[PDB]
């Protein structure tokens, strides 16, 4: 009825909105991480160690928007 | 308040106000300029300095925009400045709300589209006249020189050069007169006079930006 | 016919005045300077 | 009487093209050439 | 009464007289100066320096460096500088031709560094001979 | 009814909106932490100590939005 | 009825909206805290004392929006 | 009825909107407070006295929105 | 009825919208007020006399949204 | 009825919106004022004599939003 | 009727948005003005003659919004 | 009827919207005119004659929004 | 009826919306025109010869919205 | 009927939207064109021949909205 | 009916929306092109050959919006 | 009916919206390309070979939206 | 019916929206690439190998919104 | 019915909305990555090895929106 139709719009708003914050975040992180290799390539493992760890924090923001968005579709307690 | 007109019939309908308002500009242009060319002097006397400094100004916006061959196009750009400069300064300064025509207002010759799209075509013929005289009659500046696929961009650029140059001049004079028309209905004339001085400022400038840009399409066609 | 009313032409008055006076000023400043240049 | 009805392409465009070219030639002979 | 200005080369100070208007080229390209100019430190390009004092205005070519300005004082540190009148007019344009062929025969980095640096030194030397 | 449909839309807006603030925040913090490594690689242990601590605060701004959005679905008091 | 439906929407807007400012704010505070460590690593004890004391304020701006977001659901006086 | 439902959405807006203005403000205030310490660490007590005082003004901007938002739920004169 | 429900939503926006103009303003004013102390620590007492008055003008912009929104709730002349 | 309900909403939008322009405006005027005291502390009285007048013009832009918002509620001609 | 309800909403939007453009504008115009006094303090009177003259143009942009917003309430020709 | 209610809302949108462009415009123009005076005071009269030159154009943009907002109220052909 | 009510709203938006581009543009073009006069004040007539030519192209953009906005009210072909 | 009401709203949208992109663009394009004149005043005619040729492209973007907004009114095939 | 009423609004949007993109783009592209002339006028034939070609790509973006917008009015297959 | 009305509004959003993203992008790409010719004119053919290929990718983003907008009108499978 | 009318609007919102993120993103990438060639032209085989590879990824973000938008129209399972 | 109509819209917001953050992100990531190559071309394999691993994260943000948008079309459980 209305419940399955309103759950399915928020499954698109959860993911659509969640993706936006991190996309700018993972871009300015990887943007200055590769500028940093150009100033000193001897710190590549120091940069790729911190970048791949901090990009995992921004992966965790939009994966929470997909935990909700799959819960609205699949494990939906309302329908 | 009133954006209408009365038409005069000569087989077709033409605007009475536009012809009449324009005539005063014609009489105030020839009537004041030809009083100083009656007996000129070597050292310019009082009154001839202003008509010389205008003519030295028209040579500035012709030579900078056209080039070495500005000197045939001086009387054209000298008209397209002065017929649009005096038409706007007649609207703000000459008191014409005392005279009452039984059907319409009298402010400026350029308040209708019929003046402004005619002046946008008189400057449109001029860069097709300069474009087809100096260069070849077969191919001219619309020829697709940098890339062959620029054809619809450059065909449509032919239409936008008289049209954007018309509604620039048409709108800002129609706007300026309407602010005078509206604010008088609210308040007596002691309040809208700073707004009229902001309007009379841009009233002469849109004439200057006309003749500067009108010469600027001449030099593009000659290349 | 002439439409006499003191809600248009009065304003025209003030600004025409101002304009005229200051125009006179500047034209004296800029036409007499050009005259002194050509006499120079 | 009638409403506004601007964007009139009546014959005032050839009238004002004529009076502008008259101004350009007369103003030529009095001001520009002299 | 104005700003004073000194233009000093690594062995010789050229200008030390008060002027009202200079217009220096720079790595940006052109900067005009009038007195009471806020203190600014720029770098100057290898090009001309047009100076307008009271009646006569003249150009002194300078070969690039540093120009800082203060409380109405312009010191200009430039590693070579010649007055635009004291260069004889055609004779620079002979030396410009000695550079213009020398970049056509330029090969390798160091001859494309040295010619193009000295060409711009020479091409902005002739432009003071005419100004 | 309407209450199940109104709760399920706000489950997507709570999560979606929450992800946006942090993504732009975990990107400017991470990018200037990796740029700070390239300026001076000796202080990676001080940079990773300040970054991962401050990324946990910006992670906490999103897990607030996941507490509510799951409470609208799972422990929903109104349905 | 309507009151339980309007309260459960604003719990997703109270929290979602609240997290946007702090996420953006705690990024630029932490990013110029780690850029500051690379400038002078000897002052980490003056920086972590200043960052975490000032991240605690921007943490409190979201917990204010979480107090309301929990008051609409759990301690709701209207239903 | 509708009055309690309109009061309970606005409680959410007042707190949610209030978080946004300060969040970004306390970021730039704390962000240049920590970067100032790395410039001259012996001026710390002048900085923490000026930071924590000025953060108290930006905390007042959100607490004005929270006093209204609690008054819509608890001390509501209209329901 | 409709008079109370419209008066209670506008009590949220007025307090809520007001926070945004000042929140960014009290940040960038106080943010350079702390950086200014790090550049010239001798001039602290000149800065705090200028800052605390200028923040009070920005505190006065938010207090106008509070006086209105408290007048929409408490001294409401319409109901 | 509707007349008092539409009047009371725009008493919240007039005041709330007004704060936004000035809140951001009085910040960057005070920000480059206090930064300027750090560069030349000897020119303070020229700065406070300029800032207390510059903040007075921007205070006037928001007090216009209060003159209307007091007129919509108290000296309301329509009700 | 509806006219008096629509004339009073736009009385808020007339000055609601009037403040926004100028406030932001009177900030950066006064912000670089006080930086100008702090740079060369001998040119103070060349600045206050230009600042107070240019803040008058932006105060005129908002007094246009106040004139309309007071025209809708008091000198309203439709009611 | 509907016409006098629709004309009166666009009187607020015409004026409010028109003011926004100019405030931002007369901030960057008049801001870099007073900074220019500080840099070169000798050129005060060359700046004021170019500033009030160009502030008159941006005052002319808002005066279009004023008079249209006066044309909807007073010189209205529709009612 | 609806035709005169729709024509009278869009005449407020055409004028208001069009004005935003010019206000924003005529300040950045007038901003770097006076900043250029402060650099080399000899080139003022070289700058005013381009500045007035630049501000009238942006006066043309607002005026196209006002050619329409007077054609919607006065030379309206639909009513 | 509705078609004359729908077409007259879109003529306020076509012109209004179109005016915005160019107003912002012709300010940044001519603003750096005047700054280029003040750097090298010997190349003024080199700049104006490139500026006015490129301002005609941004003027063409706005005028495509004036072509549509007049075609929705005058050469309207639907009414 | 509603088919021609929807097609006549959408035509307005397509021409209107397209201008915002290329309007900002042709101002930054032509803006740094003319600032590039002042660096080195010797490559003005190299600048204008790249500028006028690159503006034709941005001109093609809006003219794609006009091919659709004329096909909603003139060659509309649904009416 | 409703299918033809919804398929034509989306044709305005398909290309109206598509023009916005690329247009801003092709301004920064062309703007620093023509500045790059000013930096080193000896690599003009190296710049134009990269620019005209990269402008072809951004032009292909709008041509994707033009495919959809010319699919909703002419080759529409729903009518 | 209502299914095909709602599906066709999302077919315009998918690629309409998809074009916006990538176009802006692509422009900067190509913007600093070509200005990077003007710094060191012998690195062009390294630059074009990195640009044309990364432009394929931002192209791949748009083709995700195009595969959906063609699937809403052509291979639509609901109609 | 309503369920398949509301599901098919949100597949346009999911994939369409999702692309916006990453598109901007991959542009500023690969933007400074190529400018990094222009400073030190010897670190290309260090730059391409870091960029392409980090572009896969921003690929993973947008591919999350595709997974939901394909789950609304193909594996849609509600219909």
């Amino acid at each position: 009825p209305l419940i399955a139709a309103a759950s399915v719009i928020a499954a698109g708003l959860a993911v659509g909105l969640a993706s936006i914050g991190p996309g700018v975040g993972q871009g300015t992180a990887a943007g200055q991480a590769v500028e940093g290799i150009a100033r000193q390539p001897e710190a590549e493992g120091k940069i790729r160690g911190t970048l791949l760890l901090s990009l995992a924090f921004m992966e965790a923001l939009t994966i929470y928007g997909l935990v909700v968005a799959l819960a609205l579709l699949f494990a939906n307690p309302f329908v | 308040v009133g954006q209408h007109f009365y038409w005069q019939i000569g087989g077709f309908q033409i605007h009475g106000q536009v012809l009449i308002t324009s005539w005063v500009v014609i009489a105030i242009l020839l009537g004041s300029a030809a009083i100083a060319v009656r007996s000129p002097q070597t050292i310019p006397t009082g009154g001839q300095n202003f008509f010389e400094y205008v003519l030295e100004f028209i040579r500035d916006v012709s030579k900078t925009q056209i080039g070495e061959e500005y000197r045939p196009w001086v009387p054209f750009i000298g008209t397209m400045f002065l017929f649009i400069f005096v038409s706007n300064w007649s609207g703000a300064l000459l008191p014409w709300k005392i005279i009452q025509l039984p059907h319409g207002e009298l402010a400026a010759p350029t308040n209708d589209i019929n003046t402004t799209v005619a002046l946008a075509l008189l400057t449109s013929v001029a860069y097709f006249y300069a474009g087809l005289t100096k260069k070849g009659l077969g191919y001219f500046g619309k020829y697709i020189q940098p890339t062959p696929i620029l054809l619809p961009i450059n065909i449509l650029e032919d239409f936008t050069k008289p049209l954007s140059l018309s509604f620039r001049l048409f709108g800002n004079i129609l706007a300026d007169e309407l602010v005078v028309v509206v604010l008088v209905s609210l308040v007596p004339l002691v309040v809208p006079i700073p707004v009229m001085f902001l309007g009379l400022f841009t009233s002469g400038i849109q004439a200057l930006i006309f003749a500067t840009l009108a010469a600027a399409y001449i030099g593009e066609s000659l290349e | 016919n002439t439409d006499i009313l003191a809600t248009n032409l009065i304003n025209l008055s003030v600004v025409l005045g101002v304009l005229i006076f200051f125009g006179k000023g500047v034209l004296s400043d800029l036409l007499d300077n050009r005259k002194q240049r050509i006499l120079n | 009487i009638e409403k506004a009805s601007l964007f009139d392409f009546n014959l005032t465009l050839p009238i004002i093209m004529a009076e502008f070219l008259f101004l350009m030639f007369a103003l030529d002979k009095i001001y520009y050439t002299p | 009464m104005t700003l004073n200005l000194c233009v000093l080369t690594p062995n010789r100070s050229i200008w030390n007289s008060e002027v009202k208007e200079i217009i220096l080229s720079t790595n940006s390209g052109q900067i005009g100066v009038l007195p009471n100019h806020a203190p600014t430190a720029t770098a100057v390009d290898i090009g001309i320096l047009r100076i307008r004092l009271n009646d006569q205005w003249l150009t002194l070519a300078l070969m690039g460096g540093f120009a800082r300005i203060g409380n109405n004082e312009i010191t200009i540190l430039v590693n070579d500088a010649e007055r635009g009148s004291d260069i004889d007019p055609q004779e620079a344009q002979q030396t410009l031709e000695i550079a213009e062929a020398n970049l056509r025969k330029a090969e390798g980095k160091r001859q494309k560094i040295e010619a193009n640096l000295a060409l711009r030194r020479a091409r902005t030397r002739v432009e003071a001979s005419n100004t």
